[PDB]
């Protein structure tokens, strides 16, 4: 809970500007992840997670559409019953099941 | 065999490790074989249907608790309290003493 | 009533006679349309429903009954399933179905 | 002999001209030959067994009207809506003309 400057490395983990965007190294766990001035983020699996990792970004392999894998372990065609599925509340709020915006194009 | 209970257990989560039970039913024999649901929402069936609270019957006794849990009686040896919430808790007097099995023992 | 079996509708009730007066948050209608006033009616939207616009006490136009004779909105309302009752936002997951409450549904 | 409604009727004041219905019975053959007792404050009973009234088993159904009378009902040619004070509607669909017997012809 408390704000601290950058650079900044503790744990193993190295968090730092690189190519003007906010980088969160952690490759001794074999993990990197980014920030862009956009807000883009994005992470980076080593291959020490192929077929071993769940959550929003998939399960990381050679298949995308075995991906949405929930953590009720089921699939499901609906990208928002996986998301939703993979939310996590805390004692900071907890948190509604979201749903798709509105359209009209 | 003078009564069985059984629960049913289900995922009360998305996580994985939420299990909890969702509904009870008890059998009881020298009843003329009734069989009683408690369900989830603290409703109650038997033999199938939908019975209004509070019961008797012949030696069982369903009532609702001050805390809306459903208790259950069958004689004075045989007590039942469920939530509706999953929290179930069976009494039971010291005649049942070194006489039951399933998982409480 | 037989007037209205003749479809023909008097304003007869007064406070000088027989106002149908509601419990709390209900409110009078001298015709409202039943099929939609129920919780169970959003949990179970695929019944066939054709009654006629009938005199009682109806909840307020946004509003669904409760249990509790309360009027509620649609995102409070619990949710029935298998005659079984669920709060809002309750999950449940088996290895036959996996299910959650939502708008009573 | 598809189905019989018989009401009891007793006195309801210190007149002796004061009669009215207290309770109404109807036997269903055709459902296994069930017996539905309507009693005083709008209660249901079936087979002796007081029953939460929505109730959709087979032929028949009992639902709560928006009045809180009683409503059954039992396919489409026969309805009944009690009031549980004594006063009974029953409708029949033109399949029943020329074949009903008592009090009501
Ligand atoms: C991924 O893991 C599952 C077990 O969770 C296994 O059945 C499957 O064959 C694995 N796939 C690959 C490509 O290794
Ligand atoms: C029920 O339907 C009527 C239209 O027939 C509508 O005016 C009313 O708002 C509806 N009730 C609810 C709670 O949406
Ligand atoms: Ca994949």
């Amino acid at each position: 809970d408390q704000r601290v400057s950058m650079p900044y490395a503790s744990k193993g983990l190295y968090l730092e500007t690189e190519a003007g965007y906010y980088k969160l190294s952690g490759e001794a766990y074999g993990f990197v992840a980014r920030i862009d001035g956009s807000g883009n983020f994005q992470v980076l699996l080593s291959d020490r997670y192929f077929n071993k990792t769940c959550g929003l970004c998939g399960n990381f392999n050679i298949f995308a559409e075995d991906d949405f894998m929930t953590q009720e372990g089921t699939l499901t065609s609906d990208p928002y019953d996986f998301a939703n599925s993979w939310a996590l509340s805390s004692g900071e709020q907890w948190c509604e099941r979201a749903s798709p915006p509105s359209s009209s194009c | 065999h003078s009564f069985s209970i059984v629960i049913e257990t289900v995922q009360c989560a998305d996580d994985r490790d939420a299990v909890c039970t969702r509904s009870v039913t008890v059998r009881l024999p020298g009843l003329h074989n009734s069989l009683v649901k408690l369900k989830h929402g603290a409703g109650v069936a038997m033999d199938g249907q939908d019975v209004q609270l509070p019961l008797l019957k012949g030696d069982l006794r369903i009532q609702h608790t001050v805390t809306a849990s459903v208790r259950l009686s069958y004689g004075e040896d045989l007590q039942m309290d469920w939530d509706g919430r999953g929290r179930l808790l069976v009494k039971l007097s010291p005649v049942y003493a070194g006489k039951t099995c399933g998982l409480c023992g | 009533a037989a007037c209205a079996g003749r479809g023909v509708r008097v304003a007869w009730r007064e406070p000088g006679r027989c106002e149908l007066n509601c419990p709390k948050g209900q409110v009078y209608l001298q015709c409202g349309t039943p099929c939609n006033l129920t919780c169970r009616s959003l949990s179970y939207p695929d019944e066939e429903c054709n009654e006629a616009c009938l005199e009682g006490c109806f909840c307020p136009p946004g509003l669904y009954m409760d249990e509790r004779g309360d009027c509620v909105p649609k995102a409070q309302c619990p949710c029935y399933y298998d005659g079984e009752i669920f709060q809002p936002e309750d999950i449940f997951s088996d290895h036959h179905t996996m299910c959650y409450c939502e708008d009573g549904f």
